[PDB]
RNA sequence: CCUAAGGUAGCGAAAUUCCUUGUCGGGUAAGUUCCGACCUGCACGAAAAGCGUAACGACCGGAGCGCUGUCUCGGCGAGGG
RNA sequence: GCUAGUUGGUGGGGUAAUGGCCCACCAAGGCGACGACGGGUAGCCGGUCUGAGAGGAUGGCCGGCCACAGGGGCACUGAG
RNA sequence: AGCGCCGGCCAACUCCGUGCCAGCAGCCGCGGUAAUACGGAGGGCGCGAGCGUUACCCGGAUUCACUGGGCGUAAAGGGC
RNA sequence: UGAAACUCAAAGGAAUUGACGGGGGCCCGCACAAGCGGUGGAGCAUGUGGUUUAAUUCGAAGCAACGCGAAGAACCUUAC
RNA sequence: CCGAGGGUAGGGCCCGUGACUGGGGCGAAGUCGUAACAAGGUAGCUGUACCGGAAGGUGCGGCUGGAU
RNA sequence: AAUGCUAAU
């Protein structure tokens, strides 16, 4: 454009979406578990991927992932809830915290510990 | 329960004309092993595909104790080989789902009267004195459901009981149906699910030539005799596990 | 299989629906009427016109507000008998 | 598209003081695509983070200004 | 004395277990009986009273181009 | 005049080497046509599918598997 | 007189929700056909109009991003 | 004049 186009119009900035809308400027947020369950991924994966659909202190009620082998997480379990989508599984775009509120850390754990909230043996 | 007869329903999965072969190889390793263990079938239904397959065939298993014995077989059955629709040589896994059901009485429908409650007034509309004095409309009533049914067709006091009292019946004979329908589709469900790779509860490799059974991880190595009706290790197996569950306390 | 040909658009429990107070939604504390839908149209349907339509109607439905001897439930008074 | 104390004038009231700030009367003006009016959002700055710079984002603490003191309105005392 | 990582981007590799399962994942993608990509172990790399993760901002983005982009056929010349 | 939610990890332009066409051109082969003799019908031999059986060992699957591995199965062979 | 607030009536805008109804995106498998890519077996595309289960067909005109 | 070929190099 010219000169006098770009004085009469200007140039447009750019506006970023959020990814995680139902965390409401948090970076964490508690919930509670109405239905836990497994999904099967899409093309090419297959799995059955254990989520949970949790109902949150900012008014949302999302779907979330449940990361690591095995989990006692049912119905009325309390969550602590972070940012991230699971790629292949679809409206998944939380994932659950191990070892925080009534989510248990993975038993077993050896490596990687910091994630999946298990103590030093 | 496990003494009476079976009713098997085995349908195509995902896969394709694939998958309704195997649905087909499925139907003969039944139906041999059916017939030697003595039992006598007959097929009720059947929907063949072009290349020889069974897009679903449902059959009956008659004798005692079909059932309990054909129980273990509900699910979905995955199957990993060459297909014979396949051009390029891949290996493709395909799945086929297989349905028991208890095959059910046909108890036959009558209405209670004691629980029927039948009232008689008088007509609306034309008719002059006859309407006004005559009590020929009926109302009957199946107290246990509140439902009720009102005849004022004919002149007559008795033919518009008697066609109340057919109309009632026919309702709650529907009502019956449609409830055990959607409990018997409710089981279906629950037995066959989505067909989908996953969830999987018996896996014939053909390149390997190995049969697992992943609910109590039993794997063989008699792939064609597992296929031409050799089922009575897995389910002796099978039998184990489930005496060997109920281990209280 | 049969017909000269097998009902198109639109509309539909209707001034048309027998079962019927069909079923679902609304309105009411409670709605066989009413309104909005569904389609199983006993037995809608295109100039004996079909589907809409602002304005108009001592036409016929349904609801609310205002106000009341219509009523709860009657009482007194006036005049003509 | 907006505006009827609205825009201006005259006289007055009030104030420490100018002023439609307020009132009475007279005229019919004032604003707007250089974005009025309306809706949404927000305390502003010195600065801070980022960036080769230009720019972008931001305004926690510290210094400056403003607004508020349960939600609204009002005046008294007083240099304030 | 701990934490993350060891397929490429990106520094640091072998054994066993499993067998489209369990699982990993920022993107591309790994896993269907010989997996440097899953889990464990031995070893290694980077930081170290810290090491990772989530959220948000700038950068990389010359991807709103003033510095510093374009419009025949890739998105883009208004029918005149 | 003119969005968004949601979703995908691409969607695209030009050119290259192939492959393919019920595109074209020029050619060729018992490919057709021109001929002669067969097979498909009968009986029998033999190999195979299926079915049966205690077992009827196993492999070969369009052309390019089926008088094929087998240029010699009463026992042996022989693997059932 | 003004006056916080309260009341009554009628409007404007926005948000949530609703029997039913319309399409959209997606899917390692289903049913029906085969419209496009080769002259794709009726050259294709296109504005408009009417029609048909569906892709689509036909009429009128236009373009080559087709041939001759 | 002649329709079609799922899904793991
Ligand atoms: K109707
Ligand atoms: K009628
Ligand atoms: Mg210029
Ligand atoms: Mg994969
Ligand atoms: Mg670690
Ligand atoms: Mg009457
Ligand atoms: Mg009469
Ligand atoms: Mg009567
Ligand atoms: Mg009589
Ligand atoms: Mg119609
Ligand atoms: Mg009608
Ligand atoms: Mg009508
Ligand atoms: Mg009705
Ligand atoms: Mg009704
Ligand atoms: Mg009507
Ligand atoms: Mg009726
Ligand atoms: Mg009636
Ligand atoms: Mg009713
Ligand atoms: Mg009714
Ligand atoms: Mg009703
Ligand atoms: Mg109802
Ligand atoms: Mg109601
Ligand atoms: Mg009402
Ligand atoms: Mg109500
Ligand atoms: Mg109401
Ligand atoms: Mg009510
Ligand atoms: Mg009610
Ligand atoms: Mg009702
Ligand atoms: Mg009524
Ligand atoms: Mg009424
Ligand atoms: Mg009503
Ligand atoms: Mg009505
Ligand atoms: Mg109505
Ligand atoms: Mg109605
Ligand atoms: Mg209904
Ligand atoms: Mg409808
Ligand atoms: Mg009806
Ligand atoms: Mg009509
Ligand atoms: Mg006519
Ligand atoms: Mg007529
Ligand atoms: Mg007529
Ligand atoms: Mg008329
Ligand atoms: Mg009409
Ligand atoms: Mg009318
Ligand atoms: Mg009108
Ligand atoms: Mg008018
Ligand atoms: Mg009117
Ligand atoms: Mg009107
Ligand atoms: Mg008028
Ligand atoms: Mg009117
Ligand atoms: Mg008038
Ligand atoms: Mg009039
Ligand atoms: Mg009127
Ligand atoms: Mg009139
Ligand atoms: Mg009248
Ligand atoms: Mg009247
Ligand atoms: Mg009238
Ligand atoms: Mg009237
Ligand atoms: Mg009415
Ligand atoms: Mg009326
Ligand atoms: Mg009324
Ligand atoms: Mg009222
Ligand atoms: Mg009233
Ligand atoms: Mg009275
Ligand atoms: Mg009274
Ligand atoms: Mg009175
Ligand atoms: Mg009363
Ligand atoms: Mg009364
Ligand atoms: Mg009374
Ligand atoms: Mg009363
Ligand atoms: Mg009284
Ligand atoms: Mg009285
Ligand atoms: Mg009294
Ligand atoms: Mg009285
Ligand atoms: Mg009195
Ligand atoms: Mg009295
Ligand atoms: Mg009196
Ligand atoms: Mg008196
Ligand atoms: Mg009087
Ligand atoms: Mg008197
Ligand atoms: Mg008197
Ligand atoms: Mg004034
Ligand atoms: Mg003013
Ligand atoms: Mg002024
Ligand atoms: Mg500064
Ligand atoms: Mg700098
Ligand atoms: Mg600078
Ligand atoms: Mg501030
Ligand atoms: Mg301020
Ligand atoms: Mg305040
Ligand atoms: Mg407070
Ligand atoms: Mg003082
Ligand atoms: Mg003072
Ligand atoms: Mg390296
Ligand atoms: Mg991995
Ligand atoms: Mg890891
Ligand atoms: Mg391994
Ligand atoms: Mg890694
Ligand atoms: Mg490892
Ligand atoms: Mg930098
Ligand atoms: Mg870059
Ligand atoms: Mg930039
Ligand atoms: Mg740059
Ligand atoms: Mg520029
Ligand atoms: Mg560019
Ligand atoms: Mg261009
Ligand atoms: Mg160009
Ligand atoms: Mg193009
Ligand atoms: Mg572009
Ligand atoms: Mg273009
Ligand atoms: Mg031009
Ligand atoms: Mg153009
Ligand atoms: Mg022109
Ligand atoms: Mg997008
Ligand atoms: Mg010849
Ligand atoms: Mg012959
Ligand atoms: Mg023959
Ligand atoms: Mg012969
Ligand atoms: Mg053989
Ligand atoms: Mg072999
Ligand atoms: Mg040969
Ligand atoms: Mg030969
Ligand atoms: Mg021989
Ligand atoms: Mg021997
Ligand atoms: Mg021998
Ligand atoms: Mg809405
Ligand atoms: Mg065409
Ligand atoms: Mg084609
Ligand atoms: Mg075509
Ligand atoms: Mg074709
Ligand atoms: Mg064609
Ligand atoms: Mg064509
Ligand atoms: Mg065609
Ligand atoms: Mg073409
Ligand atoms: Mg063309
Ligand atoms: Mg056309
Ligand atoms: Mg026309
Ligand atoms: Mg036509
Ligand atoms: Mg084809
Ligand atoms: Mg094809
Ligand atoms: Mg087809
Ligand atoms: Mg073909
Ligand atoms: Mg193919
Ligand atoms: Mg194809
Ligand atoms: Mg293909």
């Amino acid at each position: 454009p010219t000169i006098n186009q770009l004085v009469r119009k200007g140039r447009e900035k750019v506006r970023k979406k959020s990814k995680v809308p139902a965390l409401k400027g948090a970076p964490f947020r508690r919930g509670v578990c109405t239905v836990v369950r497994t999904v099967t991924p899409k093309k090419p994966n297959s799995a059955l991927r254990k989520v949970a659909k949790v109902r949150l202190t900012s008014g949302y009620e999302v779907t979330a992932y449940i990361p690591g082998e095995g989990h006692n997480l049912q119905e009325h379990s309390v969550v602590l809830i972070r940012g991230g989508r699971v790629k292949d599984l679809p409206g998944v775009r939380y994932h659950i915290v191990r070892g925080v509120y009534d989510a248990a850390g993975v038993k077993d754990r050896k490596k990687s510990r910091s994630k999946y909230g298990t103590k030093k043996p | 329960m496990d003494e009476r007869d079976a009713i098997v329903e085995i349908r195509a999965g995902t896969g394709g004309e694939e998958a309704a072969l195997f649905a087909r190889d499925l139907f003969n390793m039944y139906l041999r092993f059916a017939e030697e263990m003595g039992f006598e079938t007959e097929v009720l239904d059947s929907h063949p595909t072009d290349l020889g397959g069974f897009s679903k065939v449902v059959f009956e298993v008659r004798g005692p104790g079909a059932y309990g014995t054909f129980k273990y077989e509900s699910g979905v059955h995955r199957v990993q080989r060459v297909p014979v629709t396949e051009t390029q040589g891949r290996i493709h896994t395909s799945t086929a789902t297989v349905a028991v059901l208890p095959k059910a009485e046909e108890e036959d429908f009558a209405l209670n009267m004691d629980e029927i409650r039948i009232d008689v007034m008088r007509a609306s509309g034309p008719g002059g004195q006859g309407v006004n004095t005559t009590d020929s409309a009926v109302r009957v009533v199946h107290l246990p459901t509140g439902i009720m049914v009102t005849c004022q067709d004919s002149r007559s006091q008795i033919k518009n009981r008697e066609k109340a009292l057919m109309i009632l019946r026919s309702r709650l004979l529907e009502m019956k149906r449609a409830e055990e329908a959607e409990r018997l589709r409710k089981t279906r469900l629950a037995q066959i699910g989505t067909g989908e790779r996953s969830e999987k509860i018996r896996t014939y490799n053909f390149p390997q030539s190995r049969v697992t059974d992943h609910r109590i991880g039993f794997t063989t190595h008699d792939l064609e005799g597992v296929l031409s009706g050799h089922l009575t290790p897995i389910l002796e197996a099978l039998k184990r596990a489930d005496q060997e569950r109920q281990l209280a306390a």
